[PDB]
């Protein structure tokens, strides 16, 4: 694609500077572009990619719900086309993550640290298309497999304060609430990935401390909306 | 919409 | 262009909707398809016009001082490329939006409160090239020149609390300050400014007062930096 | 930089 002429490191270090810069378009193509290169990568690129297209599908999300508010509350074209113009570019995301998960970091991913995060982001794409969809059935099995499979690695593979194992966890409940209709489901893996990290926690430095208190922070802020 | 707290950016 | 197919009156409404979605670009696109229909704007659509190219450009500026911070401090080509190509998407929107006052906004604009306005906006984009410049001073005087065709129809044809005329001042005495090391220039004006427009209050109502002395309020705010 | 205070949306 466009940045096959550039150096890896120079898109990596321009994916930094596109961050500094909050032009988080940017930082996505510099990634893409980086993992277009056919090497694996290590947890600091893994996290640019994923902060990159997070910030991307978030601003086409918040987007889509406007639209489709003012859409529902409507019921001329205009409304409808623009939410399907939003909702298009969004799955175009999508599909462009879930392509460079399947073309071929999932494949190449051994460790426990790059696998289940791939797997995560890969649950996480096929979630973001499950919100717009309205085929929404097997979108959302697609999404359930990828969570699955990255739960089944992490409790094997990872003490309970992972925060990958974490993240993992706190998106596979929402997933559960308001994509599968299972609250009780959402519930329950919320509350008994809490208590399982809690009680890890006396093995933690103070760093590694407060990076998994702060996702079991998320995990207790959705359980209280949800009890 | 109510947004649950998923993990990440809260870029939406 | 690409929006050659689209109604001017489906243009302007997806243009508020972009603007409730906080979709910047797409509300750009959008004012620019709708200008491209040869009429003239109403006042309501020169204001769209302009919210929607002011947030596009403000996150291109934002971008570019970052860079140049970054790019001051470490004097790779990586930093240099990167400011370079946001500094070169940046001088495309200005491009852009002169190219729509030119073609044939202003030329069309009769009524003090267009062409004042349009004139403005073709001093803050020439600032906006000026900024990053380094043909810098015919850039410049491109600004001041619009800025003061408008000021001088603005000063005959405007009360002098028409929030048109207070943004303009405003706009031109920040234009004095930092892009014409003109400091005395930008506090006089700013002063005489506020002090007529001041006077003047008396004759509005409740609805014109609050939008008068908001951007008042702006001058003083830049007095008390300047002073 | 220290920006001054123009007219419209603070978007910088
Ligand atoms: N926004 C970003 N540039 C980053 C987020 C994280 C991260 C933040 C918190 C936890 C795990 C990773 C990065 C990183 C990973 N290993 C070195 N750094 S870089
Ligand atoms: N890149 C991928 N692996 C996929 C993208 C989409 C998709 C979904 C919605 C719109 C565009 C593409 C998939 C899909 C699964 N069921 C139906 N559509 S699979
Ligand atoms: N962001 C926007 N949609 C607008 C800003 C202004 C405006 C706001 C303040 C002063 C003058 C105009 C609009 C408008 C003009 N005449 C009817 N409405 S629309
Ligand atoms: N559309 C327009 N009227 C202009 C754009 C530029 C420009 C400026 C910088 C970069 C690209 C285009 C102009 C110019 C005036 N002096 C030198 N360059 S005039
Ligand atoms: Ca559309
Ligand atoms: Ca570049
Ligand atoms: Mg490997
Ligand atoms: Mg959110
Ligand atoms: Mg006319
Ligand atoms: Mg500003």
């Amino acid at each position: 694609g466009a940045m096959g002429s550039m150096e890896r490191a120079s898109l990596i270090q321009k994916a930094k500077l596109a961050e500094q810069a909050e032009r988080y378009e940017d930082m996505a193509a510099f990634m893409k572009g980086a993992v277009e290169k056919g090497e694996e990568l290590s947890c600091e690129e893994r996290n640019l990619l994923s902060v990159a297209y997070k910030n991307v599908v978030g601003g086409q999300r918040a987007a889509w719900r406007v639209l489709s508010s003012i859409e529902q509350k409507s019921n001329g074209p205009e409304v409808r086309e623009y939410r399907e113009k939003v909702e298009t570019e969004l799955q175009g995301v999508c599909d462009t993550v879930l392509g460079l998960l399947d073309s071929h970091l999932i494949k190449e991913a051994g460790d426990a640290e790059s696998r289940v995060f791939y797997l995560k982001m890969k649950g996480d794409y096929y979630r973001y298309l499950a919100e717009v969809a309205t085929d929404k059935k097997r979108i959302i099995d697609s999404a359930r497999s990828a969570y699955q499979e990255a739960m089944d690695i992490s409790k094997k593979e990872m003490p309970p304060t992972n925060p990958i194992r974490l993240g993992l966890a706190l998106n596979f409940s929402v997933f559960h609430y308001e994509i599968a209709n299972s609250p009780e489901e959402a519930i329950s893996l919320a509350k008994t990935t809490f208590d399982e990290a809690m009680a890890d926690l006396h093995t933690l430095s103070e760093d590694s401390y407060k990076d998994s208190t702060l996702i079991m922070q998320l995990l207790r802020d959705n359980l209280t909306l949800w009890t | 919409k109510l947004m649950f707290k998923t993990e990440g950016p809260d870029s939406d």
